[PDB]
């Protein structure tokens, strides 16, 4: 139904040796196809989706020249904001950017984000309206007040729905048979006794995309969250996820038990007994 | 795809 | 100032055949910095054929890494996950296991 393209900035600073090293990524929703690194021989905007490469070396050439201009601009940030927070020389300080846009199954803008943050803290970001800012502290209110003189709301909003939803909509074009596909979870169930009187039964998740995936364990169709162990959403490596929950039960009991699957690649949400 | 510009804080 | 420690999951791209070929994975999240260490251990030992996706973060700012190499399972061979972070006073070991 609805995508998302978001934009992953990193930058490093490295006191010891040579100037900051910059990682920028880009996802079409839980779909890398972009990476720009620093430290990489190749020093252009790298392709990590098939579809990507479909792109003129024009698009190539504009795209490592905005990451360029990124990481300089990332690396006086840097050291403007030392001084911000009165910080010395010899810590190794991170800038992490964010932006994007959501739209619609018909293609239509929904949203817009821009994010910054200082050392994994929130420093700057623009609202959901994409006219005002909110500043995290004291240091970003100075940043806030000089994005205020030079009305620098409108020129990311013009990006957020233009160029962003635009970009967006080309790539989802150019990459349906991978990106519009919606891949089912391959479940199936374990049975681990710890004992004569208690046993561990877990449900498994694989194969899947995209990554939102709900698991559920009931009892007696009411919603088990005690005694229960549910792990993160992680990337098998092919571009699928996994995810399993489990819960420890009593010998004799395992059929009043059920977990609940819900996936957007499924008719139904599953429910599976042991 | 990218922003050209990224602004100074 | 906050650092978070990160989260770690050892397991195998596809369910483990004992005796077939597969890739060994390393997921780490939650953390910050973004500095790691990340090693895959086969009876103790560094597999040195390992490689790990581009950095990327959460909403929350947090980062996450796969690392992955190319193992085959086996009833017999140990296989771990060394982790080293500033939040970990010493190394953390994470052994795999295919039975969940």
């Amino acid at each position: 139904g609805s995508h998302s393209m978001r934009y992953f900035f990193t930058s490093v600073s490295r006191p010891g040796r040579g100037e900051p090293r910059f990682i920028a990524v880009g996802y079409v929703d839980d779909t890398q196809f972009v990476r720009f690194d620093s430290d990489a021989a190749s020093q252009k905007m790298e392709p990590r989706a098939p579809w990507i490469e479909q792109e003129g070396p024009e698009y190539w050439d504009q795209e490592t020249r905005n990451m360029k201009a990124h990481s300089q601009t990332d690396r006086a940030n840097l050291g403007t904001l030392r001084g911000y927070y009165n910080q010395s020389e010899d810590g190794s300080h991170t800038i992490q950017i964010m932006y994007g846009c959501d739209v619609g199954p018909d293609g239509r803008f929904l949203r817009g984000y821009r994010q910054d943050a200082y050392d994994g803290k929130d420093y700057i970001a623009l609202n959901e309206d994409l006219r005002s800012w909110t500043a995290a502290d004291m240091a970003a209110q100075i940043t806030k007040r000089k994005w205020e003189a030079v009305h620098a709301a409108e020129q990311r909003r013009v990006y957020l729905e233009g160029r962003c939803v635009d970009g967006l909509r080309r790539y989802l074009e150019n990459g349906k048979e991978t990106l519009q596909r919606t891949d089912p979870p391959k479940t199936h169930m374990t049975h681990h006794p710890i004992s004569d009187h208690e046993a561990t039964l877990r449900c498994w998740a694989l194969g899947f995309y995209p990554a939102e995936i709900t698991l559920t364990w009931q009892r007696d169709g009411e919603d088990q969250t005690q005694d229960t162990e549910l792990v993160e959403t992680r990337p098998a490596g092919d571009g699928t996820f996994q995810k399993w929950a489990a819960v420890v039960v009593p010998s004799g009991e395992e059929q009043r038990y059920t977990c609940h699957v819900q996936h957007e690649g499924l008719p139904k949400p599953l429910t599976l007994r042991w | 795809c990218t922003e050209l510009k990224l602004s100074d804080y | 100032m906050i650092q978070r420690t990160p989260k770690i999951q050892v397991y195998s791209r596809h369910p483990a055949e004992n005796g077939k070929s597969n890739f060994l994975n390393c997921y780490v999240s939650g953390f910050h910095p973004s500095d790691i260490e990340v090693d895959l251990l086969k009876n103790g030992e560094r597999i040195e054929k390992v490689e790990h996706s581009d950095l990327s973060f959460s909403k929350d700012w947090s980062f996450y890494l796969l690392y992955y190499t190319e193992f085959t399972p086996t009833e017999k061979d140990e296989y771990a996950c060394r982790v080293n972070h500033v939040t970990l006073s010493q190394p953390k070991i994470v052994k795999w296991d295919r039975d969940m």
